[PDB]
């Protein structure tokens, strides 16, 4: 039996929601990962939910498919699940109808039998009281039955990366982002969203709503428009994939009916805007359908064993590749025979001097279970019978675990690596689908995500590597797992999974060599900033934009997990200080800009104070300033810590473990940071001492303090400030004095200062 | 235990008879041990001959009783009739005959056996007559009784007996002889002593003119009558007359007699009065196909041994052309409407090459046709055929479009295999070139496709009429002007509707456009245009056409505010594929509703929702109603042998599904116990069983399945095959 391709969806910010068919109250369950003691992870607890036609004001049914609204660019946060009996409920999450929520409590939007608005926070089964609600089976398979589910992306643009080469030239491995246009049919602004489903007798359906408006409108038609009811209700698909296509607004909805035993084709067309010369007129767009081609399927292979058409799986091609035409996928298992066929056909025009053209044919030793296509990675997944798993890349259907092995090495362009499975990360032993409820390939191929019969809780399996006492190969490994970062941010995907399979690899290192496993990260991390762009031996002007930068609350994390292993190490402690003082920089620069704005409001707002506008605004400007104040406390808290270790460090210079106040000296822009958030300390000050709370002497008590405070700590700023002001200019020098750009890395992440630079250490 | 003896029975009978299988000495057999097989204990019985034929007479008219009592509850126009006629030819064919060489020759038998019946049926048959509908309204038990007076069973008085005790029938009027007869030129009923001799006859000096034009019965040839009064002939004698044609057709083969064999096959194809259906209903399908697929597939040696240069043999190309032309229309009417399949035969007969085999790949490619011209398919991997394979479109092109006249020299040089594409590919690029524009003369191609209609050329239009629909089906959903329209109707026209036709290219042509006319009617009524709907309907009237609303051909006229279905399986909004399984389930789980019994609205449904699917959404579903209602027919809920019954009827219904024939069945349960096997069964419930059973054993040695599941999964299997093993298939 075919598993369960659309079972589960992970959600691009790593919600995990499955469908759910044991709980006797609870339909749907959600998830996500959590770390249990910064080594090892875990799966959260998982809140269940109860799904039924009649939330609006009782039987509920089973669920179909869940579809996370992932695809393209969308922010990936309205989660719509179709039931079996064909009603698609709407599920958006981290809102609420008053306020903002976090991303594990949900909300309704619609609910569709008609459809009608009906706002409503649902709340999670366990914490509810009993409610008369038993599991009904809907064992009908209706003309309702939504076959396939696909969202519509909006007008906006992404921008991801191809492959990346190993340039020889340089030694070094290059990669090069390309942005890919839009495709096939998009949703204009004005429209919250759009979605499209196919029932399973033909008939379609077009939900959409309005962005200024509450209400939801639905347009529904059928595939077949013959003038007889008869043959309307005949089309039982069996498989209906829809593939946009390059074509403007169109959706090329490959079919197979079996009552005529053919591969029939379709083009849906769609028009946005009806009346262009009335903008101001928000017409629903309307659909349009016309029939191109039909075609059989072979019977028999060359050498006289015949087929069966097991799946049809068209492949979602966009206009990157040569031949933009959709891989139909037919696969056939030769009967009695470990083999199976892949015919791959190709849609094109019929051009004079459509029609489908064969360009060749696939042979696998195993027989296939399962094919789920990737997100943004253009890489099918064939789930074998014994568990192994094999992705055929879509450019060339090149094996990606043996690449490597059968790459032609000569040429302009050498290395050519998409991903960590090419360097020979293989999934280990997975459990046989007979009993596995459903798989699904981790997005970046890390690992793979196991549901179990007998287990309450899903599994997990990750890459393993056979050949780890070879040491020559630890150059390519880092880069290969460097890459795999840069899809993921482009993709705003979490990439948790990605995470845990490194940490696995380095764990291994460490318990052999220990002295091996740091260099490891050092040369991993580096390769990041050379795929993006980014130089830390770059000029001052770019290291500003590196502080605001997001991928530092990544990249950062990255050390923070990859090094917690090692106990009473400075790796994991120099990227904590710093992406604390990232949270110190929120702090006051965050709210600087802000108390800025308050100062011109004073003098405009001047010339009403009997409103009851002003009260409530005046309360305000003064009780923003009294919650830093607990801030400052671990500002201040946190300099002594570095002052304290300097003391220490005098007596004893030998000992090692106290080697993390060399990085944190070291480094460039937290120094400047530091200056940053003084000069902005000596600007407030000085603007609470230009412009101070004259109309109510009570509330000077925050601003009062705020002086107070900075006067009455243990060091004085001033001293401090030209503290690490000298060390920058002794520090830029140094380099002209001799290039090079590891000590700018050793300064900010190894927090150490190399062998040929101990003279250096002297210094400090 | 009798109604467990009468439900095994009636599938059993159905099955067999669906199967093809009544020409097997066999039959008899099997049902004498039907009884044995049923109960597991023995019983040793002595069953006379006359309680043997009793019983075979009263489940006939019971299972055809149920069988036109649940029509019914079908769709109005979900119309099979196959097995309607197959059930009316066994019953007034092959059971007069099973009587006179099986029975003892008593009166009493019979009237004891047609005296039993209940009223119900008759009540039933007259019901849906007068619906359909004193006038003549006879029923099957007289046409039983009719047949048993020809063969000396019975004396003509009784048929008297049974009669209506107000209406009799004279003696003298009914026929009590066996004798062929035949009216003549000057209306003298003739008598045909010898069969074999009237067919040659007749055969050797039949005009092919005379197949359709010849609408008066007033024929001179004898055997063009007997096609038209087809349902008159004596019980006895058409088993003969079937036979005659095997002998007759296999020598042709051997002998390589091209006259014979293309006038033979032109009677066969067109099945007036239900001719075709009566052959396959005596000899069995599987060896008509091998004698058949061996000349299609064998005459590629007999074209290295003739030379093109006598005055005879441009008479002798036509008569070769024509009888490989029409032996394909012959496969083809057989797999599209009397369900065989090419392949099948393939596999079970190991002497046909299926990866040389031409006829294979041509038939499931049919109405798709190649965008390239290729000579030949196996060697696509070498560039010098296809060096030529452009300058045969050429050379064809100019000869026939420009030069207006067909040199002999391309005949000679070119084999029929390559004619069956070349046409299809020069009619796609001409009239694409003239939908699009390209092509503005239109008299020039008038002219042009006249040469496509001669007897050397006349297999090149079996592939033209298939593309059609794909064609027009494109071309209804895009916008054509009416002047493209009205000139893709005048060429079209020239191919339906020619102004002169050679005579061995007249019953071609109209035999050609019977085939796939159905979903062409359908497209063009969508939209000159009336002659060729009027010439359509002209030749879908000439013989009966299976399984298609009457109202259809007919619809000139009748608005009866019903929409029209062209399919054998039609759903509806007020009667979905739920409630129909629903339905289903009341008859999987109770035996309710009134579909069961009818394999042709079954087997079609499980297609449509597949094996998989069909199976899936009633086994488990079974444990609900198991669970909550219990086991129908016991007032006790003690006990399982009582619910083991009713999942023998589940399981049973399964097998007959699967197993056709009867070695077929020794081999299955080798297939079990552990390649040439699964092959013929790729869509069987038993590879979906065996192939999940090996895989979940070996996640038992892996340990990823508890001991219990494994064990309720081997329950189902073990039972499939112990009831395999201890039944006789």
């Amino acid at each position: 039996m075919m598993l369960g391709e659309h079972l589960m969806s992970w959600s691009k910010t790593g919600i995990i929601a499955y469908s759910d068919s044991q709980s006797s109250n609870a339909n749907i369950c959600l998830t996500f990962l959590e770390s249990i003691n910064g080594i090892n992870w875990r799966f959260h607890t998982p809140q269940k939910y109860v799904l039924h036609p009649q939330l609006h004001e009782q039987f509920f049914y089973n669920i179909s498919s869940i579809h996370w609204n992932n695809w393209f660019s969308l922010p990936g946060d309205m989660l719509a699940v179709c039931d079996e009996l064909g009603n698609m409920t709407m599920l958006i999450t981290g809102q609420r109808p008053d306020r903002a929520t976090t991303y594990e409590k949900l909300t309704m939007v619609f609910q569709d039998n008609k459809i009608y608005n009906h706002v409503m926070p649902l709340k999670p089964v366990d914490k509810l009281k009993p409610m008369n609600i038993e599991r009904k089976q809907t064992r009908k398979e209706y003309n309702t039955s939504i076959l396939e589910f696909r969202w519509l992306t909006s007008s906006k643009s992404v921008i991801v990366s191809q492959f990346c080469a190993f340039d020889s030239s340089s030694n070094t491995y290059r990669s090069r982002a390309q942005q890919v246009p839009p495709y096939g049919v998009y949703h204009p602004p004005f429209i919250k969203y759009a979605c499209l489903a196919i029932r399973k007798n033909g008939q379609i359906d077009f939900w959409y709503q309005f962005s200024n408006s509450k209400d939801h409108k639905k347009i529904t038609l059928q595939l077949l428009d013959t003038s007889n009811q008869r043959f309307k209700d005949l089309q039982w698909l069996e498989f209906a994939r829809i593939t946009p296509m390059n074509d403007d607004q169109c959706m090329l909805i490959t079919t197979y009916s079996k009552l005529s035993k053919n591969i029939s084709f379709y083009k849906l067309h769609v028009n946005w805007n009806l009346n262009a010369t009335k903008p101001n007129v928000l017409n629903d767009p309307s659909l349009k359908i016309q029939f191109i081609l039909s075609t059989t399927l072979d019977p028999t292979d060359d050498e006289g064993h015949v087929l069966k058409l097991e799946n049809l799986h068209v492949v979602s091609k966009s206009s990157i590749e040569k031949d933009p035409s959709p891989e139909i996928l037919v696969l056939y298992n030769v009967c009695d025979t470990s083999k199976s066929l892949v015919k791959r056909y190709r849609l094109a025009p019929t051009q004079l001097s459509y029609n489908l053209r064969r360009h060749s044919d696939i042979v696998l030793d195993k027989k296939v279970t399962l094919i789920t296509s990737e997100m943004f990675d253009a890489f099918v997944s064939f789930y074998f019978e014994d568990g192994t798993i094999e992705s055929y890349n879509q450019n060339d259907w090149k094996l990606e675990t043996e690449r490597l092995i059968s790459q032609s090495q000569l040429g302009k362009f050498k290395n050519i690596i998409a991903s960590p499975l090419s360097a020979g990360f293989n999934y280990g032993k997975l459990p046989l689908p007979p009993s596995v409820e459903w798989m699904k390939v981790s997005p970046s191929m890390c690992g793979v995500i196991v549901k179990q019969y007998n287990k309450k809780w899903p599994q997990f399996y990750a890459a393993v590597q056979k050949n780890y006492a070879d040491p020559e190969k630890d150059s390519i490994n880092a880069t290969a797992l460097a890459f795999g970062y840069v899809k993921s941010l482009h993709k705003q995907i979490s990439a948790e999974d990605l995470t845990i399979a490194a940490k696995t690899h380095i764990l291994r290192i460490s318990f052999l060599d220990r002295k091996r496993a740091k260099e490891f990260i050092t040369t991993l991390l580096k390769s990041l900033y050379s795929f993006f762009n980014i130089s830390p031996d770059a000029p001052k002007e770019i290291m500003d934009k590196i502080i605001t930068s997001r991928p530092l609350q990544k990249i950062m994390l990255l050390q923070l997990e990859l090094g917690s292993c090692f106990s009473q190490e400075n790796i994991e402690e120099m990227a904590r200080v710093i992406l604390y003082l990232k949270n110190v920089l929120f702090a006051f620069n965050g709210v600087a800009r802000n108390f800025h704005f308050a100062i011109e409001q004073i003098s405009n707002n001047s010339n009403q104070q009997q409103n009851p506008k002003l009260f409530q605004t005046i309360f305000s400007k003064q009780d923003l300033i009294h919650s830093l104040i607990p801030v400052a406390k671990w500002f201040v808290k946190f300099i002594t810590y570095l002052t304290q270790e300097i003391l220490i460090l005098i007596n004893d210079p030998t000992n090692k473990e106290y080697t993390l106040v060399h990085g944190i000296f070291g480094a460039k822009m937290s120094r400047t940071l530091i200056l940053s958030i003084l000069n902005e300390i000596k600007k407030v000050t000085q603007i609470v001492a230009k412009f101070p709370e004259t109309s109510y002497p009570i509330l000077n008590e925050s601003s009062t303090f705020l002086k107070l405070v900075l006067s009455e700590s243990p060091v004085d700023f001033e001293k401090f400030e030209t503290f690490l002001v000298d060390v920058n200019n002794k520090f830029i020098a140094l380099c002209e004095q001799q290039p090079s750009q590891e000590r700018e890395f050793s300064l900010l992440v190894k927090a150490e200062i190399p062998p040929e630079y101990a003279k250096v250490g002297d210094f400090l | 235990d009798m109604k467990l003896l009468r439900y095994y029975k009636n599938i059993w009978l159905n099955n067999k008879i669906i199967n093809w299988e009544i020409s097997n000495p066999d039959f008899l057999s099997k049902y004498s041990a039907i009884t044995s097989s049923i109960f597991q204990e023995s019983f040793n019985s002595v069953q006379n001959l006359d309680q043997l034929l009793t019983d075979l007479i009263e489940t006939s008219f019971t299972c055809f009783a149920q069988f036109v009592s649940n029509k019914q509850y079908h769709q109005a126009n979900s119309n099979l009739t196959l097995l309607e006629r197959k059930w009316v030819i066994f019953i007034t064919k092959h059971l007069p005959l099973l009587i006179l060489e099986n029975s003892s020759r008593s009166p009493r038998v019979v009237t004891n056996a047609l005296d039993n019946i209940d009223e119900k049926v008759v009540k039933a048959i007259r019901i849906y007559f007068t619906e359909k509908d004193p006038s003549t309204s006879l029923d099957i038990r007289h046409d039983f009784i009719k047949g048993l007076i020809m063969l000396n069973l019975q004396p003509a008085s009784v048929i008297n007996n049974y009669l209506r005790e107000d209406q009799m029938i004279d003696t003298s009027i009914l026929p009590t002889r066996d004798d062929l007869f035949v009216r003549n030129l000057q209306g003298i009923q003739e008598v045909v002593h010898n069969t074999n001799s009237f067919i040659i006859s007749s055969l050797d000096t039949l005009e092919l003119e005379s197949i359709t034009e010849s609408i008066t019965h007033d024929s001179s040839n004898g055997l063009f009558q007997v096609l038209h009064n087809f349902e008159s002939v004596a019980p006895t004698k058409q088993r003969e007359i079937v036979k005659a044609f095997l002998s007759i057709f296999e020598d042709a083969i051997k002998e390589l007699n091209y006259n014979r064999i293309a006038k033979i096959c032109a009677l066969l194809f067109f099945n007036f009065s239900h001719s075709l259906t009566t052959i396959l209903s005596f000899s069995s399908p599987a060896a008509l196909m091998k004698t058949l697929i061996k000349f299609v597939d064998l005459s590629r040696n007999g074209r290295n041994g003739s030379n093109g240069n006598d005055e005879s043999s441009e008479y002798e190309t036509i008569n070769i052309s024509l009888s490989f032309s029409w032996a394909i229309l012959l496969i083809i009417n057989l797999t599209q409407t009397y369900g065989i399949s090419v392949v099948d035969v393939a596999l079970k007969y190991p002497e046909l090459s299926i990866k040389n085999s031409f006829i294979i790949n041509f038939i499931s490619n049919l109405p798709n046709v190649s965008d390239k011209y290729y000579l030949e398919e196996s060697n696509v991997n070498d560039s010098d055929m296809l060096t030529k394979s452009h300058n045969t479109v050429q050379s064809w092109l100019c000869d026939l479009f420009v030069n207006g006249s067909i040199t002999d020299q391309l005949i000679q040089n070119i084999e029929t295999r390559q004619l069956a594409n070349l046409i299809p590919f020069i009619v796609k690029q001409v009239l694409l070139s003239v939908e699009i524009g390209v092509l503005t003369d239109i008299s020039s191609l008038i002219g042009g496709f006249e040469y496509f209609l001669q007897p050397l050329l006349l297999v090149g239009l079996i592939k033209t009429f298939y593309w059609l629909e794909q064609f027009l089906s494109c071309v209804k959903n895009d916008t054509i002007s009416e002047d493209i329209l009205q000139g893709i109707f005048n060429l079209l026209n020239t191919l339906f509707n020619p102004v002169t036709l050679n005579e061995d290219s007249k019953a071609f042509h109209t035999a050609v456009l019977r085939l796939n006319a159905i979903p062409l009617l359908k497209v063009l009524r969508k939209f000159n245009l009336e002659p060729l709907i009027a010439k359509l309907v002209a030749v879908l009237n000439v013989s009966p056409v299976y399984d298609v609303d009457p109202r259809i051909i007919n619809s000139e006229n009748d608005y009866s505010r019903k929409q029209l279905g062209y399919g054998k399986f039609l759903i509806l909004n007020e009667n979905p594929i739920n409630k129909i399984m629903t339905n289903q389930i009341n008859s999987f789980w109770s035996l309710h509703s009134s579909t069961y019994y009818n394999l042709d609205y079954l087997f079609e449904l499980i297609e449509l929702v597949t094996p998989k699917s069909f199976l899936f959404d009633v086994l488990k579903t079974l444990e609900y109603k198991l669970a909550t209602y219990g086991v129908p027919g016991s007032e006790n809920k003690r006990g399982s042998l009582d619910s083991e019954h009713v999942f023998d009827y589940f399981f049973y219904f399964l097998v007959l599904y699967d197993v056709k024939t009867a070695e077929e069945a020794s081999q299955l349960i080798e297939y079990m116990e552990n390649n040439k096997i699964s092959i013929l069964k790729r869509h069987s419930f038993a590879v979906l069983l065996h192939e999940r059973k090996l895989l979940n054993d070996l996640a038992l040695e892996n340990g990823e399945i508890t001991k219990t599941e494994n064990e309720k999964f081997i329950s189902y299997h073990d039972k499939y095959l112990c009831m395999l093993k201890t039944c006789v298939f």
